[PDB]
């Protein structure tokens, strides 16, 4: 079939098994970004019921639900393979599930190269970091905000509890 | 509505139905079938996909075939025009004589007689097999379950019953050969032809055959029963006719069902046995009665699963029985044709009121002795030829006489048994044993009682040597 | 399904809907593969139970028509293939080569040589997917049919077309016995009554090549192979093959049956077949059942066996006598399918090793062995002597009854026991001992008429061989006659007697 | 092609190959596991992921790790240099004396040799030990399964056979210590070493040892089976040899298969099994044969779980055999070694023909008497005696003598027995029992018959046992 292509984040697949399709698909043809933005759009373009809530209503025939929810509307400019994957998640009911694919996705060309370490408070904040260099400190300085006792606490950040924890 | 073959995984067919799922039990007719390919809609999976069941032949089926719903269950011919005719489940001949020319059609289901619809009549009918009358009374509408050794006794017996009855009782019979062995039906056929009670020149057979054979899908095998029921309901209700409904094998039904539950994805009850086993039955037995118009007395072959009864399936069955004939293989082995397990060729029914009070009593004497006799037998396995503490021997022997006397040679088994027919008219029977209780058979030795009709003939036979 | 093609690669193009567009319909790409189960994506349009054809050449079959893919039991390797492999439809389910040139041939279950006699010719091919005949299409069994084993032919008097279970244990010579029967059919094939020519189909079900090899060698030795198919599903087999083999066999024998011919299929054994199938189902996660067995394997078989028949001549002219074998393991028929099967045939043949251990081949538990049939499956001949014998063994057994209680209780019976013992001697029947009836009855007659009660039990046998040679030589006339009479005639008896007496006299003295 | 281990759920190693999957069965070398971690492709799981199997174990693996296909299935050293060596699957020196330097390499796969290419009907390999040959004569090149609860002197017994026989045998032998106690193998090794048959001076011996011990991770145990096969095949055909193939224990093998079956994401089976057991075996056992090119008489030790034979696996097993040695736990339990249930240890291969009728018959009478004799045994056991038949008494006793006469102590293992009691060349065997059949002996002892050899001497012992 194809061969594996996965933008930085990348993901685990699974409700992103699609994501990963487009982590190879979008990626390939490199409308990576076209769709990258599409998705974003879609998100709220999505979010309101209609011909969408349609699905919920079991009794609405998926067959034509696709031809309504996506016929006139989700092809409003969401199409390339994008309507087709719409129409796939559509079939495959992964529509209510779609946000998460975006989530998953969206850490993708930017956030694709995110920022991770699990770090007190509003922790990391997916950005970008280059592991050879420190990037850490910098960030911290920037702010003298967050909440750190309520938000992540002196127990992590510096063991308030630990002294308790030995006994 | 229309369906699409979307997946066939064995006879579990998912049809995605392209339109409105109507009620279940709708027979769907597969289009693209040069057969009468009925699917019974089984589950509305939703988004018009049904799980349906194939009952008809396969291997070739397009994933994409076209199904057109008959929108109802099957309608199949019902009415008297079935007599003679060997119809399959689909009401279609398999008499191979062409048409089964009822022009009334039916959904193979039928309803369950209300409380009022009990025209259930509490009393013995008879057809002369000694043992029966004696132990297990007959019922009008009743389900009698016949257990045992097919084609060596159980079936054999059935055939004799069939043989005496259809003729003798007017009010017909239906035979539903559920997973019937074509071969046995072949044989049977030839017997039937022979017997001519399958009237064909005048399809005025005293029997209708409905077959849902071995070489057919479980679905197919399962349903012939309902069908048969529908038909018989015609004869009872419509034709008054007091059907004997011969079922061989409800067990084969059971099997068909059981596999099916699984295949239906579904959970089956104990031991794998379909959980609805009972309901299938239950409802079905409830689709029986003696109506006002007629009686459907059911005569039921039950492949006594593993010859076990404890066995939940027969365990269930029992609730629905009105008589049970449980053969005793020991008895069959003991020759005895009839091959009874008399203690379990039983009917909850029988009472000195219900039967002769004498009858009852005589029977009670018998039941008694036999119960006891066993006890002694136990000593004998470890302690005799034909000698112990003789009074006690006497009872044993008598029990043997009784035993022997229960053996009733059977004409249909001049071939099988090697022995010709005997039918013992009832008094001659009661008298026979009653006399044994009266014990004059001392003067008359025992053994000759083995396989005779009325008790005398054994006497004749003994004497000629003594 | 719910993951695959929801995930990339597969999915990754379906999106576009560009990926042959899709096709894989008369093609498939192996969706996933492992282990002889090619989930094959596509093939979409498919027949049911289509045999499909592989990019590894090979076959597999699309039984499971899933909406996405095809559960394909691949009847073999996985070391060929690696995924995505192209499967091309054949548009076609299996039918199998059938013909009469398979008589004289050992093929694999493919109906292809393994015989190493080069290839067979395939005349016909014929559906395995072919149903059982009808009522009238059958005329029931009339024939007798001799295995050349008195006990067998007597106590299960077999005709042809007959479905009947052979059941008995592990290489217990049972199969030897089965062979001997087969050997017996030779004489008929060397005879010329077609109706007595029984074409043998030995379906070797999962039975290892080595095991076949001697055996076949034996068949070779009997040369009888010439009218014999050996349909070969040895142990090595891919399961669908082993599995397949009976149905295959089924097409060919019905053919014969329908070609007037009386065919005999020895299925040895379906116990194994079933394993293979079950295994197959289960692997498809088409789950197990009672005894791990999923249950319409019975339907499979019931139907399979429904395909064995004795045709009304107007309707076939012949027979396919089915002698299925289930080889019991510890005589076990608690064994689900045996329980079932018990419910299926028109008797079943019980073997008792103990007799065997006693030396006595055959093993038989006669008491349990049955041809309900019996007589439809017989002739006048046997009955005249045999009836009594059966009964008398009943008596013998009866005093074995009273060996569940005792050792002596009657003088008569001290005799009867003697008689019984005599009857036993005859029932010792060598393996590799195919007979004609006249012999069988012959040998029965003296003793069952008492005149062998008059001899050392061990020597009965001795007599018998000798006796046989005596008449063979001498009363060849008669042998012609009994054979003529197809029965035991008064004359034959009397003469027999006379002979017997003389022989008897010479042997006894 | 490369994969990275994506899921490790035990030694079921899921490798997602990021590109091309070689067909199933490719032996992969894991890029990282220097703990030479062969993964054998087991499934193509789909989407370039394979299920592969570690033969090995796993601790320390980073979920991530790169795996490089070894590009074939296992290549193993083959040829004679494997004789006198301990090879594992990969033919590594568990001799621990460095490599098993061969020319030849092998896919440890091998398949069933053509049916015609086999020999069709074999000829008896006599089994020496009186009871044994007598009741179970074997075929030269035969597959014998020895059902027996392991370790009951079970194992001892096989060794003893080896002693008698494998010694007596020339050709070559292949020994597979699978799954067995390394400890015993250690001793055995030294014993062979000692024996010098494990030549300490031949890389060869005359015997190659292949081990797939219990303590191993399964794949290793599992696969050593193919390996061993490959070698023996190597010798059989190639070296044209009469190979003896000793397996202890196929049971552990089978078990290994079964164990994985689940993990393999397949269904296990009844009792948990590998449902593919049959195919595995059929194909395997058919890999085994004695063709024309050589003959492998394969003596396959079979631990029979809880001695349940009934137990489907053994039920299957039977097909594969053509000689079964069914050991009676009870007899063994009587200390009586020979311990066999010989009315269960079988060969149809006993013959009036092949084994001549004398033997044969003598046996048939024996089999018989005994077979009857057991039947009562139980009845009488509680049902005591006499208000009976004493001719029976005669048989009982006789049976007992015979019973004892089957017994021969573990000659060599004086450590276990302290006792010797020899091997009985076949005529003497036939004679022995036949003489008992002649029942002359019968006023004599019973343990005279116990744990001995030649009936003459036994008789001698009888007299002697009579003080």
């Amino acid at each position: 079939f194809a061969k594996l292509v996965r933008p930085p984040v990348q993901i685990y697949g699974i409700e992103g098994r699609y994501a990963t399709a487009l982590y190879s698909a979008a990626s390939k043809q490199n409308k990576l970004e076209q769709v990258e933005k599409e998705l974003l759009r879609v998100g709220q373009i999505l979010k309101e019921p209609k011909m969408a809530a349609s699905l919920l209503n079991p009794y609405v025939k998926r067959s034509v639900k696709v031809k309504s929810l996506s016929d006139m509307t989700a092809k409003e400019k969401f199409s390339p393979l994008t309507s087709n994957l719409i129409n796939l998640l559509a079939e495959n009911g992964r529509l209510t599930n779609t946000p998460a694919v975006i989530s998953a996705f969206s850490t993708m060309m930017s956030v694709h190269r995110g920022e991770v370490p699990c770090t007190v408070t509003t922790a990391s904040a997916l950005d970008e970091t280059t592991l050879t260099e420190l990037k850490t400190v910098l960030k911290s300085f920037l702010s003298k905000g967050q909440v750190l006792k309520l938000e992540v606490k002196i127990d992590p950040s510096i063991m308030g509890g630990m002294i308790v924890r030995i006994g | 509505t229309t369906g699409r073959i979307v997946a066939v995984i064995g006879a579990v067919v998912d049809v995605q139905f392209d339109e409105g799922l109507p009620p279940i039990l709708n027979a769907l007719e597969v289009q693209g079938r040069e057969t009468r390919l009925v699917l019974e809609v089984a589950q509305h999976l939703g988004e018009s996909t049904v799980r349906t069941i194939a009952m008809d032949g396969t291997e070739g089926l397009v994933r994409g075939q076209k199904v057109l719903d008959s929108g109802a269950p099957i309608r199949i011919p019902v009415g008297p025009e079935t007599l003679g005719r060997i119809m399959n489940v689909i009401g279609e001949p398999i008499d191979e004589r062409g048409p089964i020319k009822t022009k009334q059609f039916a959904a193979i289901h039928a309803e369950a007689p209300e409380f009022v619809e009990m025209s259930v009549e509490q009393e013995i009918l008879v057809t002369g097999i000694k043992v029966v009358d004696l132990l297990a009374p007959y019922a009008k509408g009743g389900k009698i379950g016949l257990f045992g050794g097919a084609g060596v006794g159980k079936t054999v017996l059935i055939m004799e019953l069939i043989n005496n009855v259809a003729k003798a009782h007017g009010g017909y019979s239906v035979f539903a050969g559920v997973g019937e062995r074509t071969r046995e039906g072949n044989d049977l056929y030839h017997e039937m032809i022979e017997s001519g009670v399958i009237n064909l020149k005048d399809a005025t057979s005293k029997v209708a055959l409905v077959y849902g054979q071995m070489n057919e899908p479980p679905g197919a095998r399962a349903r012939v029963a309902l069908t048969g029921l529908t038909v018989a309901e015609y004869f009872r209700d419509q034709e008054g006719q007091d059907v004997l409904l011969f079922i061989d094998n409800i067990f084969r039904f059971t099997q068909a069902g059981s596999e099916v539950s699984a295949l239906l994805g579904r959970i089956p009850s104990a031991v794998g046995y379909q959980p609805t086993l009972a309901t299938d039955m239950g409802t079905m037995q409830e689709r029986i009665t003696t109506t006002k118009k007629g009686s459907i007395t059911s005569v039921q072959a039950i492949y006594v699963p593993a010859d076990d009864l404890t066995d939940p399936a027969p365990a269930t069955t029992f609730a629905h029985l009105d008589a049970t004939t449980v053969l005793s293989r020991a008895i069959a082995e003991l020759g005895i044709y009839p091959a009874v397990d008399p203690l379990d060729s039983t009917s909850r029914i029988m009472d000195p009121n219900i039967v002769g009070s004498e009858h009852y009593d005589v029977a009670r004497g018998v039941q008694k002795i036999l119960q006891d006799y066993k006890s002694l037998q136990d000593i004998i396995a470890i302690l005799g030829m034909d000698e112990l503490s003789e009074e006690d021997k006497l009872t044993v022997s008598r029990a043997r006489k009784i035993q022997r006397f229960l053996s009733q040679p059977f004409q249909v088994a001049e071939v099988f048994t090697g022995h010709l027919g005997k039918l013992v008219p009832l008094k001659e029977t009661i008298k026979g044993f009653q006399q044994i209780l009266a014990g004059e058979y001392d003067h008359l030795p025992e053994q000759a009682f083995y396989m005779v009709g009325p008790i005398e003939e054994a006497v004749a036979k003994a004497d000629k040597l003594a | 399904k719910t993951g695959t093609a929801e995930v990339s690669s597969i999915l990754e193009e379906r999106i576009l809907g560009a990926d042959t567009s899709v096709d894989l319909e008369e093609t498939g790409r192996v969706l996933s593969i492992g282990d002889g189960i090619a989930r094959v994506h596509g093939l979409r349009n498919v027949q049911a139970e289509e045999m499909v054809e592989f990019s590894s050449g090979l076959k597999g079959m699309s039984l499971n028509l899933e909406p996405d893919n095809v559960g394909v039991v691949v009847f073999g390797n996985d070391k060929l293939i690696k995924e995505g492999d192209i499967v091309k439809r054949t548009g076609a389910i299996v039918d199998v080569p059938v013909g009469e040139e398979l008589l004289g041939r050992v093929v694999d279950a493919l109906g292809n040589a393994i015989d190493g006699k080069g290839p067979i010719g395939s005349k016909a091919r014929r559906r395995v997917g072919l149903k059982a005949p009808g009522i009238i299409p059958r005329i029931s069994v009339r024939e007798p049919m001799q295995t050349g084993i008195k006990a067998v032919d007597s106590l299960v008097p077999i005709g042809r077309g007959q479905r009947e279970l052979i059941i008995g244990d592990r290489q217990t010579g049972k199969t030897s016995i089965a062979i001997d029967t087969i050997i017996n059919q030779k004489r008929f094939n060397d005879g010329t009554d077609e109706k007595k020519k029984l074409y043998c189909i030995y379906v070797a079900i999962g039975q290892k090549r080595s095991t076949v090899a001697q055996l076949v060698k034996r068949l070779t030795d009997a040369d009888a192979m010439k009218y014999t198919i050996v349909v070969s599903a040895t142990a090595s087999d891919a399961a669908p093959l082993q599995y397949l083999a009976p149905y295959s066999g089924c097409s060919m024998g019905e053919y014969f049956r329908d070609n007037g011919k009386h065919a005999l299929i020895i299925y040895d054994d379906l116990s194994k077949q079933a394993v293979a199938y079950r295994q197959m189902s289960l692997l498809l996660r088409r789950p197990p059942g009672r005894e791990a067995y999923p249950g319409d394997v019975f339907y499979l078989h019931s139907r399979l066996l429904e395909r064995a028949a004795k045709m009304n001549d107007a309707f076939g002219g012949g027979s396919l006598t089915a002698l299925p074998v289930i080889e019991t393991q510890a005589g076990d028929v608690s064994a689900y399918i045996p329980t079932n099967v018990i419910s299926i045939t028109d008797g079943q043949i019980f073997l008792e090793t103990e007799l065997f251990y006693k030396g006595i081949r055959p093993a038989i538990n006669v008491g349990l062995s049955v041809s309900r049939v019996g007589s439809a499956a017989q002739t006048r001949a046997m009955k005249q002597v045999a009836g009594t014998m059966k009964l008398e063994l009943a008596q013998y057994r009866e005093v074995a009854a009273f060996a569940q209680f005792g050792s002596d209780l009657d003088a008569a019976t001290q005799q009867l026991l003697s008689r019984g013992v005599r009857l036993t001697e005859l029932l010792k029947q060598g393996q590799y001992s195919p007979m004609a009836i006249e012999e069988q009855v012959a040998v029965i007659y003296a003793g069952v008429r008492g005149y062998l009660d008059k001899l050392e039990p061990s020597k009965i046998t001795k007599f018998e061989n000798a006796f046989l040679s005596h008449v063979i030589s001498q009363h060849q006339a008669l042998l012609g006659k009994i054979r003529t009479d197809g029965k035991i005639s008064e004359e034959s008896d009397a003469k027999l007697k006379e002979i017997v007496t003389n022989f008897l006299a010479g042997f006894e003295a």
